[PDB]
RNA sequence: GGGGCAGAAAAUUGGGU
RNA sequence: GACUUAAUGUCACGGUACCCAAUUUUCUGCCCC
């Protein structure tokens, strides 16, 4: 009676070549995967899948002697007996494949040994006295014959199968010892396969059909037996990179890759209806990337044509190999431990009497953290890229949750909850008979994927490094991870006879009650807090597997269709109403609910915090240079994801925050290489030959809703140190996050902590977190403009108390002289040049970043900002700041800078005319120049004031303290907050009776201050602090009708002598260099910097004060030893109370910041021929006779520069 | 020119690495440097490169292979592909002209002695062909500069094994001042088959292995020389095998305070060899009683010295005053296994108290049939006999598969254990071997270590228990042997609530819900330690099981260090079961339970538990207090027959210790 | 008699098992 | 029927693609023939 049988996988079953018994041993890929379905080719490819019978009949015997041992050796009333499983190499000839496995035996019950007259079922089942043996197909004289089970529909491999790679975890360290690829093959297409069963014997029918309706897994799958624009987009992208080439723009062709990857993310109505940043208005130039004349049109419209014509794909893959490709022409021209694994019978008797049960534990993984389930790349997964990392999909793109990582994880934490397993071994002989094993063999899960399908958002990873705190050569790479909030379908099968107290430890563990939260650590990257996944829906069933197997065998024991238990009948499956509880299970509180610590706590950051997301500031619309990050969470709840996405501190930056801050505490950061080694950053934050002891969590914002906006426009600049005006291209805005001392950012991050931290590691812990609320380790970038400073830390109060309890623990007297100005009250220029010399100091042994040294200081110091004159701080973010464009188009109004509505001056302007002061006093290079500008500006800077190229040839003392590319500064300046004081100067007359309508503000012209190629540059550019802005005030009428409208800017003005409040953390600086910056900031009585626009009106003049320094090695330093600081400031200064004025170039530098009404110095530019003001009759003061050679001579250079306030209109 | 400076360099590297001075540890560190260099030097000159860089890879790939230490018992997975890395390398230098005849002689050099690196590792990468190529790219080079290089003396011994005539550089091979004296011997041996000659280098080779640590490249070889004269069937293996058996065992005799040892997968078939030498010897029709009699301990004496000590893999290995002699002890055998390539009291045998019979036991996997040497004082007669132990393995697997899924439930298979125990052991019961009224000590090998042998059944219709007509007690190895009570208690609520409660015998410095404090807080030696937990074992690493006490409980090497206050007493663990603590039998079992640890601190036994027994009975047991072979036949331990379950409990308690 | 810049240079992967 | 099974013995659900790395460094939204 031939009997049709056919297989049916429910999920990703594996395949492997199928080789011969004669050859398979010389190839361990397919010694391995024995009991995998098998592949033959039919050319190495298009071939033919299928599944041998020798493996489904040796399933279909273990399902035999299963059912007999679970009803005593006695099925449907006919008394079976133990077989035989032993074969006698003398008498015969060893089989093809051999067992070393526990065999179920029971007693005999039987009338008379089995011979080939009236033989048992389970001996016609095996075969055992029919006529033909080990011998070959020869004849079909076998009582019961299982055929070849082949699919059921060429058929390429790669259509079928996707290779994978597999994994061997440890358990004493997070490595692994190795792995093995493996075929898992399309379970949905292809996963139907075919066979027959012939059976002459009439009588063990039933016994048949009941191991077919038994046999719940087959080649790593659960199985149902059941009775009867590719070389086209190509040459496109290397189009556009030929033409990119030919813009002299390929260093950025590879982010245009990046771009085009993350379009995925984006619709493909992105690039049909233009959504993409359009640049400014008046640009001429439009977007830096996709406004690029690509073979005589725009990106963005030819972009639209290739995705016209590359419909057939789809957005994703349509983007994604356009990513790839131009990804591989850009590496074109630039340059671009697998182990796969004597004769014994041993008897296994279960008691008489017994009871065996099947417990279903059918719930959903909610991942809590963005999760990632590694997998090689392709093009290396290909049976027979572009993102560094990717994640495991299956052909529908949709996330998987493979049965391989799910079951690894689940006997990690099986053996944790015993607390004594074993390594699991390869290639012995015997069961390993280990606690953790012999649950595990009887513990059954199915591989499960989530109903999402969309693309996986990109998280970028770099290495700083501790040296120059900056990024590292080659460190940069990217990861695919998943939403955060996804659903799986969690299926776990434990069949036994009483369900293991640990294997519940496991699942409550794992379970999220209302403070369990969830504890199934899946996958890859954890050190990251990368798939800690929450299950919850857990709901338990059970089988009564010993009076009630007719519905087990008749349901198929519910295999494939868990989905419809989870959404609620069958008979026999009574709910597990016994399942403990959490606080009632030994091993569970013992070792499984210590394991991991959580330390929940809340930064808050009183300052725009910038995590610098670049990649999706190119594709989100608004042309902003750089934007915050901001990540994707799936509302489980609604399905799809939030519209409005979370911004968040990376996982990744919380943990190399932490591990920098512990690393420049003890002192393990900075060595030459971390081999195989046991030091305290090492144990704590794992090495390449270990795992973390710590991991961490995003930095999610939970103060969001408390703005009106959460993202403030910061516009940012470079002035040149000689023209005085921005450089050639360096005008960029930032988009951070709004954050002020009034109204902060509040970040809720956690870590999670081993149970195996010492008391001097938990303490170095509680150190790092310490120094991150002292404001140490700003978060995000521009952390040395004042970006994403740490104002404090508030711990949860669920933390345990032993880690709460340690957690919780001026005037300068000199005066510059000044001559002329006083010595006739006459009018000088705005602006003057310092030729300080090229007499430039280098420093070869640079400072490092590393644990801070003992001889060296870092601290603090809070500083009080007082204004001289008003001070213009515009707020570019808001065009129509002042609400005057409607009656007056095209005038460029604006408001004085705030965020949160309070009035603040960024840390960048405060570091910038820092930085220049301290250039100029310390002879450092011209850091920032306009070079190559019409021989070259750049050109005649003799050679030494060049700017600083890499570390090679030393840093100047500037560039030294202040920091250069890769040499992140020693000075972070933070944002000065007001703190009370005279808040608006009134104009009455105004348009809103606080502004000041400035005259034309035109950019600086160098070929003034070079007449001709006899000089060879001037210095620094400063201006002095006339007081200019009483004829602007008095003028406001005569300017509003006389200037252009449209050039005019206006903004509100702050009234004479406002304060200000801020920090300036410098770290690492030298006894000398805190003494200099010390001066630089305060240089003394009648001495002030110039702030903010209108400096070469007057405006912005500002005088610095210091109130308090600080130094940690917290100590307050007391006046005596501020001083003795600047005096060997000076000290050093001399060699390359003080007296400044004793150096030239000091005396001219202090001269020019100067404040001569500390009587009222007129200064004004002059004017074109008779040009409004003219004042012709009487000191003329006007151009073409001012600056005509024959007038006057070719030494205007020499009374413009090193003549800080020499007279013009005289002379 | 750059190829042939960056050349330099690295060769430059590669001699200060091939310099014993340093450190392993920093060699490794600098060859990773020098193999980054030279792959760097290739990346732009794959386009045939020079025979300089070639050769310099093919030196670092070996020493990469060399400094990649075997982590389990198996061949490392690293060696292999650092060796395959090698000969794929050097295929492309060996093809091409390189134009020098040292360069090519150099070349051949290196990939011959590479190729025969990998037929020792393992013979299916290559086969005899690749030595008998071997020997004629050596032969064709001639690269026979015994006194230049010892590199080509490697090359000529190993083709001498190869079953080929060497006399051509017999002449060069006889001063060899560069050699070692097993090669010398093995030239003697094989060629010329002088046998004066060798075993007078040979005296010399073992009197310095005898100051080697086991490490070194010469232990390995030599096996493999004394197992290559054990399968030639000739006459002098028998006396260098134990010649270095004497050796091993007094070169750890010193080393190794905490009785360790260290694994190189060639110790034990040493010992099973030197074993079948003296046993060989005993036998060969010995006309003298003393001689076979010397012979029959020297056969109980080496099968001490194997388990009187460890066998850990240095991935296991990888107060403070223990982890000092741990940590020299694994340097100095770090060191040692890279050195081959670059350029309280003890007690005797004898000495045992009147009426007592040892029975010494020994598993030679190479002969396949296992020993048991007895020896009784009433006759001071040493007399061993040979049993088979295959099947008696697999009743014991069976048993032990059943015992972990129906631990009271597989009584039946511990009957046939025992059954099988006394069927394939007759002798036990027997009247010549074992006289009857004897108290016997057994000292079983690794598998019989489970084996409940006081248990064993006699082969008859109503077989008589062995206990019965014997009181035993075991002992790990002869090397263990040398006022108030006190209870420790750390077990769940609802179990032993009798003795903690009721303690009228004894108890005073007693703990309820004790810790490893409490343990090793005990300053006074008792009379009776009792210890109530149940201890958790460890699978890779005996040293740390531990008895699962409070606060995190006390491992295998805490009680060694911690622990001082305990000699000279009766301890009883009987509340973890014995097989709890160790990992579980795979083959063979090495491993040593807490009870040892116990033994070499000093206690005066422990009344372990072979299995796991329900609280009732221990509880009995430790309320049976007078001064256990006695008890178990009277109360019921002897009805296998009628009570099954019955004899699980009361057979699962056997005193670890010698009186 | 007129607005000038609106990003620039780097790093986009290296080591292990 | 083959393209593929061997039948008295397939723990391969017998193995987490796992571990290390801070999208950061530098820059006044500024200014005259
Ligand atoms: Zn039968
Ligand atoms: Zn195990
Ligand atoms: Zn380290
Ligand atoms: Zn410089």
């Amino acid at each position: 009676m031939n009997i049709t049988v056919e297989l049916t996988f429910f999920e990703p079953y594996r395949l492997v070549e199928w080789f011969d018994w004669d050859a398979r041993k010389k190839s361990h890929s397919a010694m391995r995967g024995q009991a995998f379905a098998q592949w033959t080719w039919k050319g190495r490819t298009a071939g033919k899948s299928f599944i041998t019978g020798t493996l489904v009949r040796s399933a279909v015997i273990k399902a035999v002697e299963e059912l007999l041992s679970l009803n005593n050796g006695k099925w449907e009333g006919v008394p079976c007996c133990n077989g035989s499983f032993q074969t006698d190499e003398s008498k015969g000839k060893k089989p093809s494949f051999l067992r070393k496995r526990h065999t179920l035996q029971w007693q005999a019950n039987n009338k008379n040994i089995c011979d080939k007259e009236e033989a048992c079922p389970f001996c016609i089942l095996l075969g055992r006295f029919d006529n033909a043996g080990k011998v070959h197909e020869r004849n079909k004289d076998y009582d019961i014959h299982f055929s070849n089970f082949d699919l059921d529909h060429d058929l390429r491999l790669v259509d079928i199968a996707s290779g994978r790679i597999l994994n061997r975890v440890d358990f004493d360290t997070g490595k692994a010892k190795d792995y093995f690829r493996t075929w898992e093959a399309d379970y949905e297409t292809y996963g139907t396969y075919t066979g027959r069963i012939t059976l002459r014997n009439e009588h063990a029918k039933k016994l048949l059909l009941a191991s077919l309706g038994f046999v719940d897994k087959l080649c790593g799958a659960l199985c149902r037996i059941e009775v009867i624009h590719n070389d086209e987009l190509r040459k496109q992208a290397e189009v556009i990179v030929e033409a990119f080439k030919q813009n002299d723009k390929l260093e950025k062709i590879r982010i245009l890759a990046d771009a085009i990857r993350t379009l995925r993310l984006h619709g493909e109505g992105v690039i049909e209806k233009d959504e993409l940043p359009d640049g400014k208005e008046e640009r001429d130039k439009g977007h830096h990337l996709w406004d690029i004349k690509v073979q005589g049109t725009a990106l963005r419209t030819k972009l639209k044509e290739l995705w016209q014509s590359n419909k057939d794909i789809g957005w994703r893959k349509f983007t994604e190999m356009l990513g790839s490709n131009l990804y591989l022409i850009y590496k074109k021209e630039t340059g671009g431990t697998e182990y796969y694994s004597s004769d014994l019978f041993i008897p296994v008797t279960p008691p008489e009497g017994i009871e065996t049960k099947e417990w279903i534990i059918v719930g959903r993984l909610k991942a809590a953290t963005p999760f990632y389930f590694g997998v090689q790349q392709p093009s290396d997964s290909i049976p027979g890229e572009h993102t560094s990392f990717n994640i495991l999909l299956d052909k529908e793109n949709r996330y998987r949750i493979p049965r391989s990582a799910l079951r690894g994880a689940l006997r990690r934490d099986l053996r944790t909850a015993f607390g004594s397993g074993c390594n699991v071994s390869l290639g012995g002989q015997i069961l390993c008979n280990c606690k953790v094993c012999i649950e595990m063999r009887r513990i059954t899960l199915k591989d499960s994927v989530s109903d999402f399908s969309e693309p996986p958002e990109i998280r970028y990873r770099i290495a700083k490094n501790p040296g120059t705190a900056t990024v590292e050569d080659g460190s940069l790479f990217d990861i695919e991870v998943g939403p955060e909030g996804l659903t799986f379908p969690f299926v776990l099968r434990y069949r036994g006879h009483k369900f293991p107290e640990q294997l519940s430890s496991v699942i409550r563990y794992w379970e999220e009650n209302d403070g369990k939260n969830g504890m199934a650590w899946l996958g890859g990257l954890d050190s990251t807090g990368k798939g800690r996944f929450a299950l919850k829906d857990i709901k338990i069933f059970e089988w009564d597997l010993n009076q009630k197997i007719n519905e087990y065998i008749k349901e198929r024991g519910m295999r494939g269709k868990e989905k419809e238990l989870l959404e609620m009948l069958p008979d026999g499956l009574i709910p597990y109403k016994f399942f403990e509880e959490r606080e009632c299970l030994f091993p569970y509180k013992e070792n499984l609910k210590p394991q991991w610590s959580e330390v929940q706590y809340t930064i808050e950051v009183g300052s725009p915090l910038l995590t610098a997301d670049t990649i999706s500031a190119l594709t989100e619309p608004g042309n902003r240079d750089a934007i915050a990050y901001k990540k994707r969470v799936y509302n489980d709840g609604n399905n799809a994801i939030e519209p409005e996405p979370r911004f968040a501190v990376k996982s990744e930056t919380h943990r190399g925050i932490f591990r920098t801050a512990v690393g420049r505490r003890t002192g393990d950061l900075g060595k030459e290489d971390h081999e195989d080694c046991t030091c305290d950053m090492c144990i704590i934050f794992g090495n390449e030959h270990e795992s973390s002891k710590i991991r961490f969590e995003d930095l999610e914002l939970i103060n969001g809703n408390e703005f009106e906006k959460l993202e403030k426009h910061i516009d940012h600049v470079a002035i040149d140190r000689f023209t005085g005006g921005a450089l050639d291209k360096a005008k960029f805005d930032t988009y951070p996050l709004a954050g002020s001392p009034k109204k902060p950012l509040k970040l809720k991050g956690r870590f999670w902590i081993k149970k195996g931290f010492s008391g001097d590691h938990k303490l170095l812990i509680t150190t790092a977190l310490s120094d991150i609320r002292d404001g140490l380790y700003p978060l995000g970038s521009k952390g040395g403009v004042g970006y994403g400073w740490v104002a404090g830390i508030s711990i949860d109060d669920n933390v345990p108390d032993d880690f709460k309890e340690m957690i919780n623990k001026i005037n300068n007297d000199y005066v510059h002289p000044g001559h002329q100005s006083p010595k006739q009250d006459n009018i000088y220029y705005p602006h003057y040049f310092l030729d300080s010399g090229s007499k430039v100091y280098r420093e070869k042994d640079i400072i490092t970043h590393e644990e801070f040294t003992e001889e060296l200081l870092s601290g603090k110091i809070n500083c009080k900002l007082e204004t001289l004159t008003p001070l213009i701080i515009p707020d570019t973010s808001d065009e129509n700041g002042l609400k005057l464009q409607g009656n007056k188009p095209g005038h460029k109004n604006y408001k004085f800078f705030n965020i949160n509505g309070e009035l603040m001056i960024p840390g960048s302007e405060l570091r910038g005319m820092l930085r220049t002061h301290f250039e100029a006093l310390t002879k450092s290079c011209f850091a920032i120049f306009g070079e190559d500008s019409t021989k070259t500006l750049g050109g005649k800077l003799d050679k030494a004031l060049h700017p600083c190229t890499g570390l090679s040839d030393g840093l100047c003392p500037g560039c030294h303290l202040f920091g250069t590319t890769d040499y992140k500064g020693r000075v972070k300046f933070g944002f000065a907050k007001y703190e009370n004081g005279p808040e608006w100067l009134i104009t009455r007359g105004n348009n809103p009776e606080r502004s000041l309508t400035l005259g034309v503000l035109e950019s600086p012209r160098p070929a003034f201050s070079i007449p001709d190629d006899e000089s060879e540059i001037p210095g620094r550019k400063f201006y002095l602090h006339h007081n200019g802005w009483r004829i602007i005030r008095q003028k406001q009428l005569e300017i509003r009708e006389t200037v252009q409208p449209e050039r005019n800017v206006t903004t509100e003005v702050m009234d004479k002598g406002n304060v200000f409040s801020f920090d300036v953390r410098f770290e690492n600086l030298r006894e000398w260099e805190l003494g200099l910056l010390l001066q630089s900031l305060d240089p003394g009585k009648n001495i002030a910097h110039k702030l903010g626009k209108g400096k070469p009106y007057g405006f912005g003049s500002v005088k610095i004060k210091i109130d308090s320094l600080h130094t940690f090695k917290i100590k307050r330093v007391p006046q005596s030893d501020i001083r003795e600081y600047i005096n060997k400031g000076y000290q050093k200064l001399i060699e390359w109370l003080p007296q400044w004025h004793v150096i030239p170039h000091i005396d001219k530098l202090y001269k020019l910041l100067w404040v001569p009404f500390l009587l009222e110095p007129d200064v004004r530019y002059p004017v074109l021929n008779e040009e409004s003001k003219g004042y012709i009759e009487g000191s003329d003061y006007t151009y073409k006779k001012l600056g005509d050679k024959d007038n006057l001579p070719y030494k205007t250079r020499v009374k413009g520069l090193t003549t800080p306030w020499s007279p013009w209109n005289p002379f | 020119t750059r190829e042939d400076i960056d050349r330099k360099e690295a060769e430059r590297l590669l001699d200060e690495a091939f310099n014993p001075r340093t450190k392993p540890v920093d060699r490794k560190k600098i060859i990773n440097s020098a193999l980054k260099i030279l792959i760097g030097l290739y990346k732009e000159k794959k386009d045939d490169l020079t025979s300089a860089s070639f050769i310099s890879i093919a030196r670092a790939y070996y020493l990469v292979s060399i400094t990649i230490l075997p982590k389990g018992t198996t061949i490392p997975e690293k060696k292999k592909e650092a060796l395959r890395k090698g000969i794929e390398f050097i295929d492309r230098a060996i093809n091409k002209f390189n134009g020098s005849i040292l360069d090519s002689q150099r070349a051949f050099r290196i990939k011959s002695v590479l190729s025969i690196e990998f037929n020792r590792i393992d013979r299916e990468k290559c086969d005899n062909i690749k030595l008998k190529n071997l020997l004629n790219e050596a032969v064709d080079k001639g690269c026979t500069d015994f006194d230049t290089y010892e590199w080509d003396i490697q090359i000529a011994i190993r083709l001498c094994e190869l079953g080929v005539d060497m006399e051509g550089h017999f002449d060069n091979l006889i001063k060899s001042n560069k050699a070692n004296d097993l090669q010398k011997a093995k030239a003697y041996y094989f060629i010329k088959k002088d046998d004066h000659k060798a075993k007078e280098h040979m005296d010399k080779c073992t009197a310095s292995l005898k100051y080697t640590p086991c490490s070194h490249r010469l232990w390995d070889e030599t096996v493999g020389f004394i197992e290559r004269l054990k399968g030639d069937s000739s006459t002098l293996w028998r006396d260098f095998a134990i010649k270095t058996y004497r050796s091993c065992r007094v070169q750890e005799k010193e080393t190794g305070t905490l009785r360790l040892r260290w694994y190189w997968s060639r110790h034990r078939v040493l010992y099973d060899m030197a074993f079948l030498a003296v046993k060989e010897q005993a036998d060969d029709e010995e006309p003298d009683v003393n001689v076979k009699q010397a012979k029959i301990k020297k056969l109980a004496e080496i099968s001490d010295s194997l388990k009187s000590r460890f066998s850990l893999r240095l991935s296991d290995m990888e107060d403070d005053e223990s982890n000092h002699e741990f940590k020299k002890f694994l340097d100095k055998c770090v060191t040692a296994y890279q050195d081959g390539y670059v350029i309280a009291k003890l007690l005797e045998l004898t000495q045992v108290p009147e009426g007592w019979v040892v029975v010494h036991f020994y598993l030679n996997k190479l002969e396949g049939m296992g020993n048991a040497i007895v020896f009784d004082k009433c006759a001071n007669s040493w007399q061993y006999k040979e049993f088979q132990y295959k099947e008696l393995f697999e009743v014991f697997l069976t048993w032990q598969a059943n015992y972990n899924l129906y631990k009271e439930n597989a009584a039946e298979h511990l009957v046939t254990l025992c059954k099988k125990i006394g069927e394939t052991m007759p002798f036990l019961f027997c009247d010549n071997f074992i006289p009857n009224g004897k108290d016997v000590l057994f000292v079983p090998h690794d598998f019989l270590h489970r084996l409940p042998l006081h248990g064993s059944i006699e082969n008859k219709t109503n077989g008589k228990l062995f206990l019965e007509n014997h009181s035993c007690c075991y002992l790990p190895a002869w090397s263990f042997a040398s006022d108030e009570y006190v209870l420790l208690k750390n077990f769940d609520q609802g179990h032993f609530e009798t003795l903690q409660n009721n303690q009228i015998w004894g108890t005073q410095s007693v703990k309820d819900g004790a810790s490893s404090d409490d343990l090793e807080n005990i300053r006074n030696n008792p009379r009776l330690l009792t210890i109530l937990c149940h201890g958790e074992a460890n699978m890779s690493n005996p040293f740390r099981s531990m008895l699962k006490l409070a606060n995190g409980g006390i491992t295998y090497l805490e009680i060694l260090n911690s622990v001082k206050g305990l000699k000279g007493s009766q301890v009883i663990l009987g509340a973890c079961e014995t097989d709890l603590v160790p990992p579980l039998s795979d083959v063979m079992d090495e491993h040593y339970s807490v009870a040892t640890a116990l033994l070499l601190i000093g206690a005066a036994g422990v009344v372990g538990t072979m299995w796991k027994v329900r609280s009732n009975k221990t509880k009995s047991l430790i309320e049976w207090k007078l001064e256990l072979n006695e008890w178990q036949k009277e109360t019921g331990g002897a009805a296998y027959k009628d009570h099954p379950p019955t004899f699980y409990r009361s057979i699962a308690f056997r005193s670890i210790g010698f009186p």
